[PDB]
């Protein structure tokens, strides 16, 4: 079975499945956990940075795409770089040509389409990375979840990566609560850190291990790493 | 999209055979028989019009085609392949010769062109060889009359007389008995008709048989007068009636 | 513009004026006409400021890449030909440059190559480029000796630019001096022509025609 | 233009080329060697457009040296000149043609005879006893038409050229700063370092 | 995708051999035998016509001997059509050389170029090689008479006497047995016919099954002449050499 | 300026009884400066002759091109090219450069090897064929040649007679042209043999 | 067959993983980063005594402030080094400054996944991944001394110390216990020299091993044999001292 | 259009097409190079699968890339031609732009690059060739000897051999070549070279060619006799014991 239909993305299995895409999705699950949640004034990204050795650094998982948009990655870092770079250009184009900040919803659509082209043609490969996009645009705070399959969804919060299911159930429970944390970033962030720790097991979030990013009403998308996240550990 | 088949589909096997050429030749073997006979003053090529249905109009399908006013061709094997080979042949006769020297190419050279087209379908990426063998008859000032066979590999050889397709083995044998270097065109036509009769199962007449010759110039088939040096085509397809008249003297 | 470069016992002297003009307008009296390709190579600029500045800086980048690749100092012959060949690719497009590529390698010794936007590449001992060249050549030709001392050579160059700055409306401002040795070039100051003129006049007795 | 002269005597070809390089108002150099050795027994002199001149010469030189290595053989002077003519004949119909005129002097070791080829920038090639490019022919051809002999010695050829150069130095408006002379014979190419007063 | 159907005509075997080349050579080994013998005063090219009929027109035929230049010719062993493709490009290269240098192309230069083309189909492009082997007989004023050979691999070598096609082993042994450096064109012509005669897979060796050519420097002239023998000419020499 | 008036030169061909003649001057100059007195403008491929006037570099290039093409022709056709066919090859080769033509005035002369019929033809720089039965002129003195030919010429002249005529036509036309002269060569052509004669004329 | 950019059922790219296997077979390379500079050392590993060891160049200069060591199919690293030198020089031409070590590294890693037979994303013309990993070390004003490990996967990690090549699992374990935030350049040197000696099949000497470093003051320098030999001696002595 | 990845990684981390390329080199005739104190000598063996060749015209095993550098090889002959041509072209280009001929290491690094490139480009197989490149850098008298292989890897050797039975001859060289005292003579160097080949050529006066390269473009090939003479003097060294 599978073996005869998973040689490339241009092949459907007898049940209508695209294995190469599914295998790509697997690279995400093997990725370090990351969380995203928003209120009506802010959107927060909390990501667990993973390190190789105790002599290595904890690889960055948050990329800023514009002053009002950014994302967290889980899976192949190079693929996140490619996709985020495409997003940086799209945001940039919107500004230069229409003097308009790109709508988070529009960014989601563009990412979906870019990923889709790599699932219907021979020679290429699906992207092997998941992305959580947050941003504050003309319709408020936003959070998006991007899957290599090309499926992008808007949520109040979510998580991807290894053991992400913990944080996700926590948020699905804490919903009514954090969704109202308007005007108070530190509270939204703490809520995010509380959701992410729901997926810990190995260790505990340390200073050079925790990575946070926020964007909102009067807050340009900014990243906090190390000492700057201490007040949340 | 984009033809991504840039590699050969015909390659050498351990034994040294070129599979696809072989298979193409096999397709030719199953084809209806066709033959050609060279006389001292002309050449005749003929084949059977194997009408695939009585509702079909066998005249709307010519197995014998004019390539130039002094060269004609017939085949055995895959009809559609032949049809496009003829379009390409007629065109190459112009682009690679008439538009350069202001005259139609000599038989061997046009044959050489066709052969090249076929050889390429034996080595170019993404294609299969042509499933046909052609018999090309023509005349040119410095070579007189000639008859050539072109196979799927692109190889070609001159003949005094030969046959290809279904009953080629038997037909070639019968031709070896009747051929001599003093045959007149009518004699060749007669021999051609006899040879073709052994290969035809059903009806054998001017409506089931297709035959053409390369002979004298037909000024009546030129279409205009005024140029002394333009005397008309040497190629001429016989009419159903012309064939039957000769069948009575069979 | 007046730029010059000459070969002698102590290496190479490179002297240039520092005036920039667009028509009769003196755009600047403090322009750099010498490009420090790298610690061992100097380039002079005459004609189009942008063309020279741009391609001579680029030249440095190419020289550096060479040394990383060949783990060995680039030759003046090779550095000059890189610029020469680049410029030749653009022949007819309108580049405008009169240049001197100067260096002192172990293999070649003191070397100067004149390179212009016409694609011309000439090795030589003495070169002057610019609207003031003829003035500098007069001074240079009659006082040049291969056995000049570094001190005297530096002065000859400075004096020659002075001659040109005085007579050429398009030359002046100040004089920038350089000495090129196998171990690299040594900058030898910026000399305002205003002051330099009176000084030289008094100490030398020349420019008798000017009232001071 | 610069002075480009060539003469084919009994057993050698002699090329004389002006040493000046003038750019605008000034003579930038007076020791310029307007020549490139294409092979041990073939020399080419040239005159024309500022940058094209050397770029073409060196380009041809590169090609001949490459051929020599590939074949471990030295192309005949005639072969080299045809290659050069073709290069110029292509150039004349290109975007920006090489405005270069050349004289190719070579000693054919197989025929054991010197040969002189004149080719202008259009790819116009002709073989001659003596030739020139530009205005040079205007002042010197009457002298060469007079004193030339197929059996001249190299020494006689040098004396005839000296005469030509003197006529050029008398009637020509420009100071070309003398000429560099080179001999091409069965033994190769050598330069007459003493013509400043021969 | 397409990858599925790619034969990969240009890869090495675990032993470091080129599959397609080896198979093409295997193909060549069943082709009519062609022989080349170089003498002090000329060169001989002889070839056996594979497959023949009473009706085959031999006067208008040529399947093994082709003129490339006025001083160079080749004998073909393998796919005729593939040969013609190469022959034509060879004829063009000769002319390009002539136009460029105004001198006929040296024999080796033309042979190397053709072999280089063959070598290409061996390292890139994903196409089958040409199932052809050539014996080159030519003359130039640097090496005089020369005899070369090139096969599917794109490799070429020089010879005094050589053969390509079927039964080369047997043919080579016979040639290596009777060849002598001081041979003469007429001696060579006879050696060639004798060799083919003993290696033929056919009953007898008749004229209708042969193609013959010689490149001599006709004493009464001073130039090089190529003679592609005519049917009657072969028939003649066949009797004289005592094979009737 | 005018590519056809830089190097100078002329060519003329005539038909006679079972023969044809093609002649040309030997000059090659650079405007007023004479450069070569040995620049022949007649070439031949097999038994077909071609004279070319005009820009020297193109004359040389065209000859090399036709040598190249007639060689491949012989190799494939297995016979030498004929006058009529070559004329067509010249025409199509010139037209191929319709918008960047060779600045030449070609002239074809020869006898058909199979019909024995004499043949001459001229072309303009873009291939237009002129197939005259009498004579064809080309070059910087073509007006003068037309004058000479139209008067001196008469049909069916024998080889020895045609020689005198073609020569007088060439010689006197060249002497009224600043860019022609400095030597001349005439080709008398017959089915079997071809004789080439150099003429004696002024050298100014 | 199977595409060169196919995912395994585990979510890994076969070619990239198989690439890592080739790297394991390569000679050892170690890098140690200290506040006094970064040391880079490698195992020459000549294949025959007739091979002139000094012609083995597994440590190359990218720019005055960046050097790098390789391990694996070293021939595959030439175009990477070339791209690196060009990126650094180009950056300087465009900005009149030094390219940050991290930036230089990211540029090299951008080539990494540019392989395939027609991957829909741009024009990645390269038939396979690189079969060599690199240790990029350097210094810059914003982040001081740095050591990076660039893999054919395209990802790069910053390390305080790192070993790649045949003896990496072992050497890395060693580095884990030997590295501390206050190592001096000399301690690092001896340390690299020691670990190389432990994992090298051959007895480490100044001919089958080579050291180098990069310091803000003098930039990237490759230690000539004489200099290293002494450091070898100094190591033997400190070890025999207990 | 053809761009199939022919050279790819296998699970164990190998690139079989490059690996098999080496196998083609093992099958090639042996080649050896040894550097003296003031020269470098290149020796090659001559196959004998067929003998009746015309030695004058048959392509030789040592090729001049420029007047001061030569290249020999083991492997596919047709493949070596491609590398040689590119090397010769690159040699002239270098002289044209840098106004100085290539150093031996530069020329080597170039050939190796071409080889490496053919191991990771689509639609092409690696070169089934290994080379020995020797000569003297312009204005330098220190001998140079380098070796390249299909992978694109290269390095310099005091002496080295490639091709069939190179294993054998390398051993000979490893216990017959002292870096302390390299063949201080053109003669004793050529001898050591012939000796190493005799370990595998099995009596082949006409099966052994040698080329001597000295400083300043001084390159010359020995004749059968000159070599045959070395062989003779060598067989005696043995019998005289
Ligand atoms: C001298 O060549 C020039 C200078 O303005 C530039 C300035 C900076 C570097 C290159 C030299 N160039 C000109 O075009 C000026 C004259 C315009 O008539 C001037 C001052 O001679």
């Amino acid at each position: 079975f599978r073996n005869n239909y998973d040689g490339d993305t241009v092949t459907f299995s007898p049940t209508g499945r695209l294995f190469q895409v599914e295998y790509a999705l697997e690279a995400i699950k093997q990725g370090s956990v990351t969380v995203g949640l928003r209120s009506n004034t802010h959107a927060v990204l909390v990501a667990l940075k993973r390190n190789a050795d105790e002599l290595s650094s904890y690889q960055k998982k948050i990329i800023k795409c514009d002053e009002h948009m950014g994302l967290s990655l889980a899976g192949l870092a190079p693929d996140a770089r490619v996709l985020s770079n495409y997003l940086r250009q799209q945001c940039n184009y919107s500004s230069l040509v229409f003097n308009r900040k790109l709508a988070v919803e529009r960014a989601g659509h563009l990412l979906c389409d870019k990923a889709q082209k790599n699932t219907q043609s021979y020679g290429g490969r699906p992207y092997g990375v998941g992305l959580l996009i947050i941003g504050y645009d003309k319709s408020g705070a936003h959070l998006l979840e991007f899957q290599p399959s090309g499926n992008v969804t808007e949520l109040y919060g979510t998580a991807i990566g290894a053991r992400s299911q913990g944080a996700k159930t926590y948020l699905e429970r804490t919903l009514d609560t954090f969704i109202k944390i308007d005007g108070n970033p530190d509270e939204l962030i703490k809520a995010g850190v509380e959701a992410i720790s729901q997926s810990l097991r190995d260790e505990s979030l340390t200073v050079d291990n925790l990575s946070i990013a926020i964007v909102g009403k009067d807050t340009p998308f900014t990243i906090y790493d190390g000492e700057a996240v201490a007040k949340y550990i | 999209m984009t033809d991504r088949y840039s590699f050969s589909l015909t390659t050498f096997s351990p034994s040294g055979k070129l599979g696809q050429i072989d298979y193409a030749l096999t397709a030719v073997k199953q084809g209806v028989t066709s033959l050609g006979i060279k006389a001292t003053n002309g050449v005749v090529i003929a084949t059977e019009k194997k009408s695939s249905s009585p509702l079909a109009m066998s005249e709307t399908l010519s197995k014998v085609s004019l390539l130039t006013p002094d060269i004609g061709a017939v085949y055995s094997g895959m009809g559609p392949d032949y049809r496009v080979l003829v379009d390409k042949s007629r065109k190459v006769a112009h682009t690679s010769y008439k538009r350069i020297y202001g005259e139609y190419p000599p038989t061997k050279l046009l044959v050489s062109e066709v052969a090249k087209i076929m050889q390429e379908a034996t080595q170019s990426g993404g294609v299969r060889p042509f499933g046909v063998s052609l018999l090309i008859a023509g005349h040119d000032e410095f070579n007189g009359f000639s008859l050539y066979q072109v196979d799927p590999s692109g190889s070609y050889f001159p003949w005094k007389a030969t046959a290809i397709g279904k009953g080629s083995v038997a037909a070639k044998t019968f031709l070896e008995k009747r051929w001599n270097d003093e045959l007149e065109l009518e004699d060749a036509i007669h021999i051609a008709l006899l040879t073709l009769k052994e290969s035809v199962e059903g009806e054998f007449n001017g409506d089931t048989i297709e035959l053409a010759i390369i002979g004298d110039e037909n000024p009546d088939l030129l279409g205009y007068t005024g140029i002394p040096t333009d005397k008309g085509p040497r190629f001429r397809k016989l009419t159903s009636q012309e064939i039957n008249d000769r069948l009575e003297a069979l | 513009t007046t730029t010059l470069a000459f070969r002698f016992q102590g290496g190479i002297i490179v002297a240039v004026d520092s005036r920039a003009t667009a028509g009769n307008w003196v755009a600047s009296q403090t322009v750099k006409k010498v490009i420090e390709i790298n610690p061992f190579l100097l380039g002079t600029m005459a004609g189009g400021a942008a063309d020279c500045q741009f391609w001579e800086t680029w030249l440095g980048s190419q020289c550096r890449l060479h040394e990383l690749r060949e783990k060995e100092r680039i030759s003046v012959a090779a550095a000059s030909k890189i610029l020469s060949n680049l410029v030749y690719q653009y022949k007819g497009a309108g580049l405008s440059m009169g240049t001197m590529i100067c260096g002192y390698t172990r293999k070649e010794g003191p070397t100067i190559y004149y390179v212009d936007s016409d694609g011309t590449r000439l090795k030589g001992d003495i070169f002057c480029v610019g609207s003031g060249q003829t003035f500098a050549y007069g001074v240079l030709d009659s006082n040049y000796k291969w056995d000049l001392s570094v001190e005297d050579a530096l002065y000859l160059g400075k004096r020659s630019i002075l001659a040109a700055a005085h007579r050429d409306a398009y030359s002046g401002g100040s004089v920038n001096l350089y000495h090129v040795t196998e171990d690299g070039w040594i900058y030898h100051g910026n000399h305002d022509v205003g002051e330099l003129f009176w000084k030289v006049k008094e100490e030398e007795g020349s420019f008798n025609n000017v009232i001071g | 233009m610069d002075i480009i002269l060539g003469i084919r005597v009994q057993d050698s070809v002699i090329l004389a080329s002006s040493k000046a390089v003038t750019r605008g108002i000034s003579v930038l150099k007076d020791s310029d060697d307007k020549t490139r050795q294409l092979s041990p027994h073939t020399l080419m002199s040239f005159a024309g457009e500022a940058g094209d001149t050397v770029q073409f010469a060196e380009y041809i030189q590169a090609n001949i040296q490459l051929y020599s290595i590939r074949e471990d053989y030295e192309l005949s002077p005639q072969a080299v000149s045809s290659f050069v003519r073709q290069e110029l004949a292509k150039s004349i119909r290109s975007r920006r043609p090489y405005q270069v005129n050349v004289l190719i002097g070579g000693y054919d070791k197989k025929k054991n005879k010197p040969e002189l080829y004149q080719i202008d920038y259009l790819g116009t090639k002709v073989e001659l006893p003596y030739g020139a490019h530009g205005y040079s022919g205007f002042y010197t051809f009457s002298l060469l038409d007079h004193h030339y002999r197929p059996d001249m010695t190299t020494e006689e050829g040098l004396d005839l050229l000296k005469l030509c150069v003197q006529e050029l130095e008398k009637r020509m408006p420009m100071d070309f700063k003398g000429v560099i002379v080179k001999i091409v014979d069965k033994d190769g190419i050598r330069q007459v370092d003493d013509f400043q007063a021969q | 995708g397409s990858r599925r159907y790619d034969s990969r005509t240009t890869i090495f075997s675990p032993e470091g051999r080129l599959y397609q080349v080896e198979y093409a050579l295997e193909s060549i080994s069943h082709a009519g035998t062609a022989i080349g013998i170089m003498a002090s005063d000329g060169i001989v090219l002889a070839a056996e016509r594979k497959v023949t009929s009473t009706l085959l027109e031999q006067d208008t035929s040529t399947e093994k001997l082709y003129k490339l230049n006025d001083k160079i010719a080749v004998a073909v062993a393998g796919l005729t059509a593939d040969a013609e493709i190469l022959i034509n490009t060879a004829r063009i290269h000769a002319q390009n050389y002539l136009k460029t240098y105004n001198e006929d192309i040296p024999v080796e230069i033309l042979v190397r170029r053709l072999s280089d083309i063959k070598q290409g189909y061996t390292q890139h492009g994903g196409l089958r090689p040409f199932g052809v082997s050539f014996i080159y007989a030519g003359y130039d004023d640097r090496y005089g008479y020369q005899l070369y050979t090139s096969n599917p691999s794109g490799n070429y070598t020089g010879w005094k006497a050589i053969s390509v096609g079927a039964n080369t082993s047997a043919a080579q042994t016979l040639l290596q047995m009777d060849y002598k450096d001081d041979m003469k064109v007429d001696d060579a012509i006879e050696l060639a016919l004798k060799t083919l005669s003993k290696t033929t897979d056919s009953s007898a060796l008749t004229y209708d099954r042969l193609e013959f050519a010689t490149i001599r420097k006709g004493a009464n002239d001073g130039e090089v002449y190529q003679k592609i023998f005519k049917p009657q000419e072969i028939k003649d020499i066949l009797v004289k050499t005592g094979i009737t | 300026s005018d590519p056809s008036s830089i190097n100078g030169g002329i060519v003329v061909a005539m038909t006679g009884k079972d023969c044809v003649a093609i002649a040309c001057d030997l000059r090659l100059g650079s405007q007023s400066l004479g450069v070569s007195n040995k620049f022949e403008k007649i070439f031949h491929y097999g038994h077909v002759f071609l004279g070319i006037t005009g820009l020297a570099t193109d004359v040389t290039t065209l000859n090399e091109m036709f040598r190249y093409k007639t060689n491949l022709y012989k190799l494939k056709e297995e016979r030498a090219i004929e006058p009529e066919t070559f004329t067509q090859l010249v025409s199509s080769s010139l037209y191929e450069r319709r918008f960047g033509p060779y600045f030449v005035g070609p002239v074809v002369a020869g006898i058909n090897s199979k019909s024995g019929k004499p043949f001459i033809a001229g072309f303009d720089l873009i291939g237009c064929i002129d197939e005259a039965k009498d004579f064809i002129v080309s070059g910087t003195a073509s007006d003068q040649l037309f004058g000479m030919c139209e008067s001196l010429y008469e049909p069916n002249l024998e080889p020895e007679d045609l020689f005198e005529t073609i020569s007088q036509a060439l010689l006197n036309a060249a002497d009224r042209d600043a860019l022609s002269g400095w030597g001349a060569v005439v080709y008398i052509i017959k089915k079997d043999e071809v004789v080439k004669r150099y003429l004696k004329m002024r050298q100014d | 067959d199977r595409g060169v950019s196919t995912f395994s059922p585990e979510g890994r790219l076969f070619q990239v993983e198989y690439s890592l296997e080739a790297i394991k077979l390569g000679s050892t390379a170690i890098g140690i980063a200290t506040k006094e500079g970064v040391v880079l050392g490698v195992e020459k590993r000549a294949t025959s005594p007739l091979l002139e060891s000094d012609s083995i160049e597994k440590i190359v200069e990218i720019d005055r402030h960046i050097g790098c060591a390789m391990s694996g199919l070293t021939a595959d690293a030439r175009s990477m080094i070339e791209h690196a030198r060009t990126a650094a020089v180009t950056h300087n031409l465009y900005y009149d400054e030094d390219i940050n070590v991290e930036s230089l590294t990211q540029s090299v890693c951008d080539l990494a996944l540019r392989f395939g037979e027609g991957a829909s994303g741009e024009e990645r013309l390269m038939s396979r991944p690189f079969g060599v990993a690199l240790l990029i070390a350097g210094h810059d004003a914003d982040d001081g001394y740095q050591l990076f490990h660039a893999e054919p996967s395209g990802t790069f990690y910053r390390y305080n110390a790192k070993a790649i090549g045949s003896g990496s699992e072992g050497a890395q374990a060693e580095l884990l216990n030997e590295w501390h935030s206050s190592l001096t350049l000399k301690e690092a040197e001896l340390l690299v020299l020691k670990i190389l000696k432990q994992v090298m099949e051959e007895k480490l000497d100044e001919n089958n091993a080579q050291l180098s470093c990069i310091t803000k003051q003098d930039g990237f320098k490759i230690y000539d044999n004489e200099k290293t030999a002494e450091l070898i001696k100094e190591l033997k002595e400190k070890e025999a001292a207990e | 259009g053809y761009d199939r990845a022919l050279s790819i990684f296998s699970p164990d981390g190998h690139i079989f097409q490059v690996e098999y390329a080496l196998e083609a080199v093992k099958r090639g005739t042996c080649a050896v190079g040894v550097k003296g104190k003031n020269c470098v000598v290149l020796g090659c063996e001559r196959r004998s699968t067929l003998k009746l060749q015309d030695t004058r015209i048959t392509p030789s095993k040592v090729s001049k890339i420029d007047s001061h550098v030569v290249l020999s090889f083991s492997g596919l002959n047709a493949d070596s031609r491609i590398l040689i041509e590119k090397a010769r072209v690159e040699a002239q280009s270098h002289r044209l732009t840098l106004e100085d001929p290539v150093t031996v290491e530069y020329l080597t690094r170039y050939v190796a690059g071409v080889q490496q490139r053919y191991t990771q480009s689509g639609g092409v197989r690696p070169f089934g060739v290994s080379t020995l490149i020797a000569g003297f850098d312009p204005r330098d008298d220190e001998p140079k000897l380098y070796q390249t292989e299909p992978s694109g890897i290269y390095s310099s050797w005091s002496a080295q051999t490639i091709g069939r039975n190179s294993k054998t001859v390398r051993e000979f060289l490893e216990k017959n070549y002292d870096r302390k005292e390299p063949p201080a003579t053109v003669e004793e160097c050529v001898k050591l070279t012939v000796r190493s080949l005799l370990e595998v050529v099995q009596t082949g006066a006409k099966n052994i060619e040698i080329t001597v390269v000295k400083p300043d473009s001084d390159i010359v090939a020995l004749s059968s006799e000159e070599i045959n003479q070395y062989v003779t003097q060598i067989e005696q060294e043995k019998q005289e014991q």
